[PDB]
Protein backbone atom coordinates (compact mmCIF):
# COMPACT_ATOMS: atom_id res chain seq x y z
CA UNK A 1 0.00 0.00 0.00
CA UNK A 2 2.58 2.71 0.80
CA UNK A 3 5.56 1.95 -1.14
CA UNK A 4 3.38 1.86 -4.27
CA UNK A 5 1.45 5.26 -2.71
CA UNK A 6 4.80 6.58 -1.40
CA UNK A 7 6.28 6.32 -5.38
CA UNK A 8 3.12 8.40 -6.59
CA UNK A 9 2.65 11.31 -5.23
CA UNK A 10 6.67 11.09 -5.04
CA UNK A 11 6.96 10.86 -9.36
CA UNK A 12 4.35 13.51 -9.38
CA UNK A 13 6.02 16.11 -6.83
CA UNK A 14 9.22 15.45 -8.55
CA UNK A 15 7.72 16.26 -12.33
CA UNK A 16 5.35 18.97 -10.58
CA UNK A 17 9.21 20.68 -9.00
CA UNK A 18 10.64 21.27 -12.59
CA UNK A 19 7.04 22.23 -13.53
CA UNK A 20 7.71 24.86 -10.22
CA UNK A 21 11.28 25.94 -11.58
CA UNK A 22 9.96 26.85 -15.10
CA UNK A 23 7.50 29.27 -13.96
CA UNK A 24 9.38 30.55 -10.91
CA UNK A 25 12.25 30.53 -14.35
CA UNK A 26 10.16 32.01 -17.32
CA UNK A 27 8.85 34.76 -14.65
CA UNK A 28 12.55 35.75 -13.67
CA UNK A 29 13.67 36.01 -17.37
CA UNK A 30 10.84 38.06 -18.47
CA UNK A 31 11.49 40.11 -15.66
CA UNK A 32 15.54 41.24 -16.34
CA UNK A 33 14.24 41.23 -19.88
CA UNK A 34 12.00 43.70 -19.36
CA UNK A 35 14.07 45.08 -16.72
CA UNK A 36 17.45 45.35 -19.79
CA UNK A 37 14.91 46.87 -22.01
CA UNK A 38 14.17 49.90 -19.40
CA UNK A 39 17.79 49.97 -17.96
CA UNK A 40 18.37 50.52 -21.97
CA UNK A 41 15.73 52.68 -22.56
CA UNK A 42 17.16 55.60 -21.03
CA UNK A 43 20.75 56.91 -20.72
CA UNK A 44 23.01 54.09 -18.62
CA UNK A 45 24.10 57.58 -16.92
CA UNK A 46 20.59 59.00 -16.95
CA UNK A 47 19.79 56.33 -14.00
CA UNK A 48 22.78 58.16 -12.57
CA UNK A 49 22.08 61.61 -12.60
CA UNK A 50 18.10 60.72 -11.17
CA UNK A 51 19.99 58.68 -8.46
CA UNK B 1 -10.10 -32.88 49.83
CA UNK B 2 -9.20 -34.90 47.05
CA UNK B 3 -12.54 -34.83 46.12
CA UNK B 4 -11.80 -31.05 46.74
CA UNK B 5 -9.53 -30.74 44.42
CA UNK B 6 -10.31 -32.96 41.23
CA UNK B 7 -13.23 -30.73 41.30
CA UNK B 8 -11.80 -27.04 41.56
CA UNK B 9 -9.42 -27.79 39.26
CA UNK B 10 -11.15 -29.47 36.79
CA UNK B 11 -13.54 -26.71 36.92
CA UNK B 12 -11.42 -23.74 36.38
CA UNK B 13 -9.43 -26.23 33.85
CA UNK B 14 -13.00 -26.90 32.00
CA UNK B 15 -13.65 -23.47 31.74
CA UNK B 16 -9.73 -21.85 30.76
CA UNK B 17 -9.88 -24.95 28.32
CA UNK B 18 -13.00 -23.17 27.14
CA UNK B 19 -11.12 -20.11 27.09
CA UNK B 20 -8.16 -20.81 24.88
CA UNK B 21 -10.02 -22.96 22.55
CA UNK B 22 -12.43 -20.53 21.13
CA UNK B 23 -9.43 -18.11 21.28
CA UNK B 24 -7.31 -20.62 18.57
CA UNK B 25 -10.70 -20.44 16.47
CA UNK B 26 -10.70 -17.08 16.50
CA UNK B 27 -6.56 -16.49 16.28
CA UNK B 28 -6.96 -19.16 13.38
CA UNK B 29 -9.36 -16.98 12.41
CA UNK B 30 -7.72 -13.67 12.27
CA UNK B 31 -4.87 -14.92 9.78
CA UNK B 32 -7.19 -15.97 7.45
CA UNK B 33 -9.33 -13.09 7.76
CA UNK B 34 -6.45 -10.48 7.29
CA UNK B 35 -4.93 -12.57 4.50
CA UNK B 36 -8.55 -11.85 2.91
CA UNK B 37 -8.19 -8.21 4.27
CA UNK B 38 -4.90 -8.40 2.08
CA UNK B 39 -6.47 -9.61 -1.43
CA UNK B 40 -9.25 -7.01 -0.75
CA UNK B 41 -7.66 -4.12 0.71
CA UNK B 42 -4.82 -4.91 -2.17
CA UNK B 43 -7.27 -4.47 -4.67
CA UNK B 44 -8.54 -1.83 -3.98
CA UNK B 45 -5.76 0.08 -3.09
CA UNK B 46 -4.04 -0.99 -6.70
CA UNK B 47 -7.10 0.06 -8.84
CA UNK B 48 -7.10 3.05 -6.49
CA UNK B 49 -3.49 4.50 -7.93
CA UNK B 50 -4.65 4.09 -11.29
Amino acid sequence: RVKKVREMELIYARAQLELEVSKAQQLANVEAKKFKEMTEALGPGTIRDLA
Amino acid sequence: AMSMAVESTGNAKAEAESRAEAARIEGEGSVLQAKLKAQALAIETEAELE
